[PDB]
């Protein structure tokens, strides 16, 4: 619906001609039945007196005009008095009162013991003295009671001895303020500020309450400080009961020509629970430093920054924020600066990490890492590319070996196209040099033979090609068939003397089947000798809109992909043949509803690698439902992730069903539900139930979230730890408005958020 | 033995096109103009007459990385990435035509070798851009057939 229109029902519409300017110099029209005395001195109108002046529409029973000398210079003191039944109306606010007064030169109007109601926008009240001074800019209220929600139920109201509504500065100042939820007062303050406008807040202070199982009773009262119309800060005292103390959260948004950015800094001086769990030292302070930055200077310069650092590896597990959650397994600390033009681009960056584990944080870090690309799209029929990289890798642990890698990779391409299809021949070269150090210490432990000066040269030959066919269907629908084939060959090179720094197994999507890489980075390159064949059938309608599509792929191997250190734990020992299979699909049906699917299968695992399927009923903007499902076989986990399969929590793999419900029961309350459930251990991993009360001038929301957090050791093998979380949040709004709802906001908040899958 | 050449031959009206964007050096922009170069489309700047020649304006892109699934300990199993791209076709005298596309992928996470998983991630992003560009090109005939008399 358009609730705004519903809230504009009680609010007057105001007709009348809109006069541009001020009704001060404009003449005064007086129409009544009765009118005695001296007109420019002591005038007395009676009997349905109607006085108009530009936008000033006044109607009363008796009106008196009493003047002063105003001699010499210059104007007349035009002083208009009003005895009884004064009904004033204009383009801004309707006033009703017994006794009134008005000076039309300075446009200063006074009304004693009257009631007021805004026009065009919500806002009413009753005051002992209602005044419009300062050329109808400053709205002074002596002994005033103000409220926004007009009829039905006296739900809330603010009373004050001295209230001031400024229109230019756009603000409602209140002296001796008292807030009421009807007839029962709660808070009293010597002074308060209620903003009417938008930019540059410094609004009083709006708090929020929570109730978690780990922190207990949580109470946040975040301070807001706007410095300048580009950057500002946001402090946040966050009282925690079980933790026993106030956690200070320092936000800082900024926006400069060098780019935008955000700086968060949470801090907790003393933690009792963390002290009891870890009494190795008296130091029990827990903090979080976050810094993000995104900048594009002169379209050619690119300055990006993603820095995230915590104090203890168990921070995000306990404390929850918009910067991390219990699902995070490590912290990312990357800085990136690059010059990207058009045919050339050189980006240098430093990558560091922070693994969230008590004793297994042997993660590497690039320091620095230089990337360079140089293109040439026209060398006759050919188009050439040049890639270069220099990366110095180090490790936090001084036991692990260090390295200095210099990679060079030229790529010559030859595109051919005619009409029914196309064929592209790509010949690439992969040269690489390694200067490794601190090897003697790691030469022990396990079977390793890493040398200081290593080199590697691997050529690559690839031939891609795809065709396009058409088959006409019924009632305007048009089907098309896209067959695709790509051969790849790379000779074998023994890489047992080369360490692993940025190489891991990938996932084989339908498009990923046509990828000339087996691992990530440039450390482990497989001996390619394969042919990839895939089919892509698509279904369009009469409006040339893709409604349906389906793809199925198959990779055939002539010889096994060897690197020289293939320590992959496969189920069987199949080396050749069609090992890798894939299949994606997408359905749209109508304007609403839809379907999505993706399946990856491998014969060496004797079971499907991955399997995801997501269906969704989406309207257009809000109120929607989603149902998803994901599966990852134990063999996949065993082969791709070693040592993880040894544990009991990563052994069974993945097999979960996701639920997301969001359909409004009443045209006021917003119902929100979610349910992620595992089928392997038949236990509910996550679930969320939230509700909201959107009246018109205020809104309270209650959220419930039960989720899996950590793993419980010992016991009878071990089980999953469960954590519940209640949340009471209150937002006023309705003033500057453009809020309320929540629609889907409440959905994205769990450890497994709701994504828009159409 | 059915007729070949499908998905509607890239409109001869838009055989030569102008590309507009806030960040022409961005990955999305370069992937788009490269995908245009692939389909045999001429790219000319907006410094000429520009009367019959339409244009393609890139509104903005947005990549969303959320947790798709988790293990039994609460830690992330695999992340699902969603690249949302907004665009608009501007034909001189035929108003505008909005084009919204989305790319969906996913990949497993490994803290131990985060760095590797970072590189991989970047690679994924690149591909997700390219495919996005493809998804932008295939939705052009809809804009072509949108030009109706009323
Ligand atoms: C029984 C007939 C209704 C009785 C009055 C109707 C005629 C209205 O005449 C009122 C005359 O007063 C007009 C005052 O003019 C105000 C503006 O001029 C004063 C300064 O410019
Ligand atoms: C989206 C925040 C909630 C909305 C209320 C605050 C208003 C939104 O903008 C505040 C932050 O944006 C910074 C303003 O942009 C800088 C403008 O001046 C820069 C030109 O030098």
């Amino acid at each position: 619906a358009d609730l705004a229109t519903q809230c504009m029902l009680g609010v007057p519409s105001y007709d009348r001609p809109l006069v541009e300017g001020r009704p001060g110099d404009l003449p005064v029209t007086i129409n009544a039945d009765h009118a005695k005395g001296n007109y420019p001195d002591n005038a007395v109108f009676t009997g349905n007196v109607d006085i108009n002046q530009g936008n000033s529409r006044l109607r009363a029973d008796e009106v008196q005009l009493h003047q002063q000398q105003a001699a010499g210079q210059a104007q007349p003191v035009r002083t208009v008095d009003a005895l009884g039944n004064v009904h004033y109306d204009d383009n801004q606010v309707i006033l009703k009162g017994p006794k009134a007064w008005s000076n039309l030169n300075t446009k200063d109007t006074n009304v004693w013991q009257g009631d007021y109601q805004m026009v065009g926008r919500q806002g009413r009240g009753t005051a002992d003295l209602m005044k419009q001074r300062g050329e109808n800019r400053y709205t002074i209220l002596e002994n005033g009671s103000f409220t926004s929600c007009l009829p039905g139920s006296d739900t809330w109201s603010v009373v004050g001895s001295e209230v001031i509504h400024d229109r230019e500065e756009q603000v409602a100042e209140i002296w001796n303020a008292r807030f009421k939820l009807g007839s029962v007062p709660i808070f009293y303050s010597p002074y308060l500020q209620l903003p009417v406008g938008d930019k540059r807040r410094s609004g009083f202070l709006i708090p929020n309450a929570k109730y978690s199982t780990k922190n207990g009773v949580e109470f946040s009262l975040p301070y807001y400080w706007n410095i300048a119309p580009n950057f500002d800060a946001t402090i946040t005292p966050h009282y925690m009961n079980k933790r026993g103390g106030v956690m200070w959260e320092n936000e800082f948004r900024y926006l400069t020509q060098l780019g935008s950015g955000l700086t968060e800094f949470d801090y907790l001086p003393s933690d009792k629970v963390y002290e009891d769990d870890h009494s190795s030292d008296s130091n029990s302070r827990r903090w979080l430093f976050y810094w993000n930055h995104s900048g594009v200077i002169d379209q050619v310069w690119r300055l990006n920054a993603d820095y995230t650092k915590v104090s203890d590896p168990d921070y995000f597990n306990d404390f929850s924020s918009k910067y991390g959650s219990s699902t995070d397994g490590y912290a990312t600390q990357k800085f990136s600066a690059g010059y990207v033009n058009q045919n050339f681009d050189a980006t240098v960056s430093t990558k560091q990490f922070q693994v969230f584990d008590r004793e297994s944080s042997n993660s590497y870090s690039a320091e620095p890492q230089l990337d360079v690309n140089y293109y040439q799209n026209d060398v006759g029929p050919f188009d050439t590319h040049l890639y270069g990289q220099v990366a110095h890798f180090v490790n936090s642990n001084n036991n692990m070996p260090e390295a200095t890698r210099v990679h060079f990779e030229p790529t010559i391409n030859l595109p051919l196209s005619n009409g029914w299809g196309s064929l592209n021949t790509e010949a690439k070269l992969l040269a690489t040099h390694y200067q490794q150090s601190n090897l003697d210490k790691y030469n022990a432990a396990n079977g390793t033979d890493y040398k200081e000066s290593v080199s590697r040269v691997m050529p690559q030959f690839k031939v891609d090609g795809k065709m396009v066919f058409e088959r006409d269907l019924q009632e305007g629908f048009t089907q098309t068939l896209e067959p695709r084939v790509q051969y790849l060959y790379v000779p074998y090179r023994d890489q047992s003397e080369i360490g692993n720094y940025d190489s891991t197994l990938l996932q084989s999507d339908y498009t990923g089947l046509f990828r000339d890489r087996t691992y990530s980075g440039l450390d482990r390159i497989a001996s390619a000798n394969q042919v990839t064949t895939g089919l892509t059938s698509r279904v369009y309608d009469a409006a040339a809109v893709e409604r349906f599509n389906i793809s199925v792929g198959q990779i055939y191997y002539f010889t096994e992909s060897r690197t020289g250190d293939d320590n992959i734990n496969w189920e069987n020992n199949d080396t050749t043949g069609s090992l890798v299979w894939a299949g994606d699909t997408y359905w749209r049906i109508a304007d609403e509803w839809g379907l999505r699917g993706g399946i990856q299968y491998d014969t060496r695992l004797d079971n499907v690698a991955t399997g995801n399927g997501t269906i969704e009923y989406r309207r257009d903007e809000n109120r929607l439902v989603q149902l998803n499902y994901r599966y990852a076989s134990p063999e996949y986990i065993q082969a791709t992730l070693p040592s993880y399969s040894t544990a009991a929590q990563y052994k069974q793999g993945i097999s979960q069903v996701g639920m997301t419900a969001s359909w409004p029961i009443v045209d006021r309350w917003s119902v929100v539900g979610a349910y992620y459930y595992d089928t392997n251990t038949r236990k509910a991993a996550n679930q969320m139930l939230g509700v909201q009360y959107n009246s018109c001038c205020y809104a309270i929301r209650l959220g419930y979230e039960r989720k899996v957090n950590g793993w419980n050791s010992n016991d009878n093998g071990g089980e999953s730890k469960y954590d519940n979380t209640f949340g009471i949040n209150i937002e006023l709004r309705g003033l500057s408005s453009n809020y309320g709802l929540g629609t889907q906001q409440m959905l994205r908040s769990n450890i497994l958020p709701y994504q828009s899958s159409l | 033995g059915w007729h070949l050449r499908s998905t509607t031959k890239v409109p001869t009206t838009m055989k030569t096109m102008i590309l507009q964007s806030s960040d022409p050096n961005g990955p999305l922009s370069r992937a788009v103009r490269n995908q245009l170069r692939l389909n045999g489309v001429d790219l000319i700047d907006a410094s000429t007459l520009r009367k019959d020649v339409p244009s393609l304006r890139l509104d903005g892109s947005s990549i969303q990385k959320d947790t798709a699934s988790v293990f039994q300990d609460g830690r992330t199993a695999e992340y699902q990435m969603v690249m949302t791209v907004h665009a608009s076709v501007l034909i001189p005298g035929h108003d505008i035509y909005p084009i919204t596309t989305k790319v969906y992928r996913s990949f497993f996470d490994n803290p131990q070798a985060a760095l590797a998983k970072d590189a991989e991630q970047d690679m994924i992003i690149q591909e997700m851009y390219d495919k996005a560009a493809e998804q932008l090109i295939r939705k052009l005939p809809s804009v072509q057939v949108a030009d109706v008399e009323a």
